[PDB]
RNA sequence: GAUGUCGGCUCGUCGCAUCCUGGGGCUGAAGAAGGUCCCAAGGGUUGGGCUGUUCGCCCAUUAAAGCGGCACGCGAGCUGGGUUCAGAACGUCGUGAGACAGUUCGGUCUCUAUCCGCUACGGGCGCAGGAGAAUUGAGGGGAGUUGCUCCUAGUACGAGAGGACCGGAGUGAACGGACCGCUGGUCUCCCUGCUGUCGUACCAACGGCACAUGCAGGGUAGCUAUGUCCGGAACGGAUAACCGCUGAAAGCAUCUAAGCGGGAAGCCAGCCCCAAGAUGAGUUCUCCCACUGAGGUAAGACUCCCGGAAGACCACCGGGUUAAGAGGCCAGGCGUGCACGCAUAGCAAUGUGUUCAGCGGACUGGUGCUCAUCAGUCGAGGUCUUGACC
RNA sequence: AUUCCUUGUCGGGUAAGUUCCGACCUGCACGAAAGGCGUAACGAUCUGGGCGCUGUCUCAACGAGGGACUCGGUGAAAUU
RNA sequence: AAGGAACUUUGCAAUCUCACCCCGUAACUUCGGAAGAAGGGGUCCCCACGCUUCGCGUGGGGCGCAGUGAAUAGGCCCAG
């Protein structure tokens, strides 16, 4: 349901207790509200939601519109959530509770074409027996004269990385409000400086 | 870590020395006795881990000789080990500590520092004939 | 990835020896023209030269001797060049590129202090 | 992917001043931590480890330092966070006269 | 050697293949000193001005 | 006028006559452990000794270490151990040249993909105006394993010993996704040390070559598993074997013909990702608009430049002087670990002080010192019919 | 190196050995100049075991350089 | 990193080893040899003394992780 956007800023130390917890940090910067996606004027239920600050001499004419009629400020970032719909804006506060677990979602940092051992796992061959096949290069493709052809959706080499990725139940160790920061037990996504996306437990334990 | 085919050495009077690993247990002490593994994979064997092995030099007149298939339990890696706190320890050597289906260590005394997941894992008499838990 | 830091074109003595002429080169004729990627590799090896250069201590000297194999080089950009570089902030150093090559069809530039 | 004109630098060290312990001046020579061990159910130890410091890894949070003992014929070594909780107070014993910032030949 | 092709190709395929070879214009600009067409961010090669003149005309 | 042979390695996918987990009936099933049959292919199905082996036996484990198919799958993917080339030898048949139910040592496995097929990525056009951005989801893929312990409870059960289904909690293995805070790896010139030789006239200090780092020690960013974080599920609908309710034909009986219920790791949905070229091309917010006789133009974008945790090229993101984008410069962090020079001590090699020194790639900020100047190209005036509304 | 039956039987080495070593014997089909048996030394020979060491493996990572990729210039081939 | 032949038809390949001095060196043997078996130690700089000259020996002292400091450089053994 509830969620919210920022900054992944970096890991750190942390002790809790007795304990050391490493931790993400993460910049909830307040998100304004854009626009209300009512089902009745529109066709299902959401909420838009606003991020990093944009100079109105970089917003174009049409996405001034868009923020004329809410009347907020011109934002470089936009997105949508579910069943969120509250009153005001977006503060991480009040949302987030220490201890709440959450599902944090981002785009990885990408590795461009790697091969099938890096990108599938694979395994590759000997680098001794007598080869010219040594580190990847896959073994076969198929079978024989039977489909002569490979499987639609198969492991080959391709682009690594840049994907959207949902990372679940993660522990909100502490939450700093007015500082807007909070701390993620484990790691999340993506880069530094990153955008993240922090969304209510959907489906937990 | 530890895997089959690894020389270890022995901190006990037992009577072996060196053995080499034969295979990695899951170390399923608790209850009655020693239980049956959760699993047959587990390619590392940790530190306080139950393995089987056999062994390889031991010393004239113990109770333990060489070839003899026998399950030991593992107090000391290279392998770095953290605690929960943050901390970190290693050995200089790998060894580890005969013992018998119950656990229970079969030599009457250990030699050199145990580690001391031991402790967690249960093996208090190892933890007894210990000089230091470390 | 690849996020790393530098440029290559050969091995490790190459790039070193490379950003040594040139520099020498530049400091020693006050404008050369050059690859514009030779160029853009050139520019803060050479304003991190002058700010060496730029320090009047002996020391600061015998450093820039290290790339600058060249005495009257040397002395040029220490006693000549630095001094006058007193009072800018960071670099003078600057690139305008020319156009396209015949021989090879390569975009030519020229570096300046 | 987002462009937020903020210092992240400044931003960790927020995150990170709660959670650093400053301690004695060593870099070289010998130590005595006295360390709490209490995760024996209730009792609570304490144990002294005593070596030679060869690690001056890490800044706030992350710093730490690796320390070499022998132990009953036996090569020990341990690495504590300057700021680990399970850590009460640090001794140097004595100072030593080293040409490098790591020691990884004390070893052999 | 195996990289051999089976049939010739046609006329029709093997120039839908060349329908991406089609060199761009280079765009040009009109030089405000020497009124001559050069290339832009570039210093032009007429008059030899770039904001006041660098290259010997 | 050629369909390359065994085994392995690599990479898969499918059948069900099911090795393990799942649900059942029956028992010579007390319990626990089993036997047998029926339903059920979601996932899983370990490592080693010998042998070319496929098999098979053995060591040590496991819930389990299933059986087959795909040209006994796979050599324009690898190997070349086995087997039908040329050498040699033994046994052996033959007078011989030679031969094989034999055994043995040795013996070249061919850089470029046209088309289809597959993985990645762009260009065009379409989607009845030209544009910026936010999206529903028809559909499609991924995922799918499982042990042990504790509680229930030492209860049901049983003479005893032994010892539960159900339910509820913890912790592992292997696997996968991400991540780089930790632990470590690497870090081809970031710092230091060392040797021989050559040069900067010599001394001192340095540079080069000894690798495509001379050698050694260490190491930031980045990248990285052996490190860490998380995941498999709950719920729900319809079912399989099977188990029941009401209940006729056999005015008894009966899960069955009408009707209904419960019930599997399976199916569908749920979870993660893609997805409007879903040519039936979808929805929402906002902007410029009613020129001119194909072309000036608006909104808007491109080219060009400077870069980037984006990348083969394209593409994608940021910036482009109303500027903090990169470099430089400043400060700081971090790495190296005490510079040159001078002074002192010693016959000297060296030591000590100045000196928490000096040097410096990638890190974190600040600052208009440099370059992003100037300028060009492209880009709407929105078909028709029917219906409704003022 | 003659072995078929056969991975023969026992012992040695190994946690586990079809090959290897030592014996025995039923030598399918050993045998004294197509020499029998043994032998120090020798061997880029063939077989088995051990020590040390290691990316050969578990299991791959990082780094470098020469190509692969881009632009300009020159521009083939088998095949069909 | 940890492990160290688990790889595999086979340690294939690639490591370890590596010069010169000193100590020391098995079975077996045709007494020549096996042998450079194996294994261990040394190795730089300065000063003084000594000697047979480029050096070397002895003693003392100094520096580094390391002193054939870079290059050239045997891995060894048991058995058939
Ligand atoms: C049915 O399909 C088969 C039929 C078979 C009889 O023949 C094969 O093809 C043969 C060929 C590939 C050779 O394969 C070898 C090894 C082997 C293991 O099989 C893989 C077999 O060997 C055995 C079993 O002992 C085999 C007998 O022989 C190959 C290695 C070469 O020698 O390549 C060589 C070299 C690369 C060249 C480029 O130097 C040239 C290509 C080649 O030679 C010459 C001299 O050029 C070429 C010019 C030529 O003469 C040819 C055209 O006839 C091809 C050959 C006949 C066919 C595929
Ligand atoms: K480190
Ligand atoms: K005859
Ligand atoms: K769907
Ligand atoms: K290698
Ligand atoms: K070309
Ligand atoms: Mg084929
Ligand atoms: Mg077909
Ligand atoms: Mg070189
Ligand atoms: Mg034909
Ligand atoms: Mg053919
Ligand atoms: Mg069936
Ligand atoms: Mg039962
Ligand atoms: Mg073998
Ligand atoms: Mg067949
Ligand atoms: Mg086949
Ligand atoms: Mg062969
Ligand atoms: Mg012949
Ligand atoms: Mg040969
Ligand atoms: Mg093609
Ligand atoms: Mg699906
Ligand atoms: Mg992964
Ligand atoms: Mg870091
Ligand atoms: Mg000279
Ligand atoms: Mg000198
Ligand atoms: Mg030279
Ligand atoms: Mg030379
Ligand atoms: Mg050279
Ligand atoms: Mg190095
Ligand atoms: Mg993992
Ligand atoms: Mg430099
Ligand atoms: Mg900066
Ligand atoms: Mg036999
Ligand atoms: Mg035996
Ligand atoms: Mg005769
Ligand atoms: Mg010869
Ligand atoms: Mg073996
Ligand atoms: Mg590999
Ligand atoms: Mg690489
Ligand atoms: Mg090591
Ligand atoms: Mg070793
Ligand atoms: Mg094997
Ligand atoms: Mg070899
Ligand atoms: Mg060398
Ligand atoms: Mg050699
Ligand atoms: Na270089
Ligand atoms: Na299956
Ligand atoms: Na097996
Ligand atoms: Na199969
Ligand atoms: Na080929
Ligand atoms: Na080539
Ligand atoms: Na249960
Ligand atoms: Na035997």
């Amino acid at each position: 349901m509830k969620g919210i956007l920022g900054t992944k800023i970096g890991m750190t130390q942390i002790w809790k207790n007795d304990r050391a917890i490493p931790v993400t940090v993460v910049l909830a910067g307040p998100c304004p509200i854009v626009q209300r996606k009512t089902a009745q004027t529109d066709g299902y239920e959401a909420v838009q939601i606003g991020y990093a600050p944009k100079a109105e001499r970089k917003v174009n004419k049409p996405m001034q519109g868009h923020f004329a009629k809410a009347g907020v400020a011109p934002t470089r970032i936009l997105r949508e959530f579910r069943g969120f719909a509250p009153d005001g804006d977006s503060v991480n506060v009040d949302i987030f509770a220490e201890g709440e677990k959450i599902d944090a979602t981002g785009t990885s940092k990408g590795k461009g074409t790697q091969g099938v051992m890096k990108r599938w796992n694979f395994a590759g061959g000997p680098a001794s027996h007598g080869s010219k096949k040594w580190h990847r290069r896959p073994g076969s493709i198929g079978q024989r004269k039977t489909p002569g052809r490979v499987y639609k959706g198969k492991r080959m080499a391709g682009h690594m990385g840049m994907e959207r990725v949902t990372v679940q139940n993660l522990e909100v160790v502490e939450i700093r409000a007015g500082e807007n920061l909070i701390l993620v037990k484990g790691a999340i996504p993506g880069a530094n400086g990153g955008l993240v996306v922090l969304r209510s437990a959907a489906k937990a334990s | 870590m530890i895997m089959p085919q690894s020389r270890l050495d022995v901190a006990d009077n037992s009577g072996a020395r060196e053995i080499m690993c034969i295979r990695v247990l899951n170390s399923g002490i608790g209850g009655k006795g020693l239980t049956t593994g959760g699993g047959g994979n587990k390619r590392y064997a940790h530190v306080g881990d139950i393995i089987v092995a056999s062994v390889k030099d031991a010393a004239p007149r113990g109770a333990v000789k060489a070839g003899d298939v026998v399950k030991a339990v593992v107090v000391r890696t290279s392998h770095a080990i953290k605690r929960a706190d943050g901390s970190t320890i290693r050995f200089d050597r790998n060894a580890a500590v005969i013992i018998n289906n119950q656990g229970e260590p079969r030599g009457t005394r250990v030699f050199g520092p145990v580690a001391r997941e031991l402790r967690d894992r249960r093996f208090m008499k190892i933890v007894s004939l210990a000089p230091e838990v470390l | 990835h690849g996020k790393a830091g530098r440029k290559l074109n050969r091995n490790s003595s190459a790039r070193v020896a490379l950003a040594r002429a040139q520099a020498t080169a530049l400091l020693r004729e006050g404008r050369i023209q050059t690859t514009l990627t030779k160029a853009k590799e050139l520019r803060p090896f050479v304003e991190q030269l002058i700010t060496t250069a730029k320090g009047g201590d002996l020391h600061s000297r015998r450093l820039v001797a290290q790339d600058i194999h060249d005495k009257d080089v040397v002395r040029k950009v220490m006693d000549e060049v630095a001094p006058k570089y007193a009072e800018r902030p960071g670099g003078y150093t600057r690139i305008l590129r020319v156009g396209t090559r015949r021989g090879d069809g390569v975009t030519m530039a020229l570096i300046e202090l | 992917q987002t462009h937020i004109k903020i210092n992240r630098g400044e931003l960790l060290r927020g995150i990170e001043q709660d959670h650093t312990r400053q301690l004695p001046d060593f870099r070289p020579g010998d130590t005595v931590r006295v360390d709490t061990k209490v995760r024996e159910g209730n009792r609570t130890r304490s144990q002294a480890f005593e070596g030679v410091v060869i690690a001056i890894n890490g800044s706030g949070s992350r710093k730490s330092f690796t320390v070499r003992k022998i132990s009953f014929g036996e090569g020990v070594e341990r690495v504590f966070p300057f700021a680990s909780p399970l850590v009460n107070q640090v001794t140097i014993v004595e100072r030593g006269k080293v040409r490098r910032a790591k020691l990884y030949y004390l070893r052999e | 050697k195996h990289p051999v092709p089976k049939k010739k190709t046609s006329k029709s395929k093997r120039d839908m293949r060349r329908s991406h070879h089609a060199l761009t214009a280079p765009n040009l600009t009109e030089c405000p000193q020497c009124h001559g067409k050069k290339l832009s961010h570039h210093i032009c090669p007429n008059c030899g001005y770039y904001d006041g003149r660098q290259v010997l005309a």
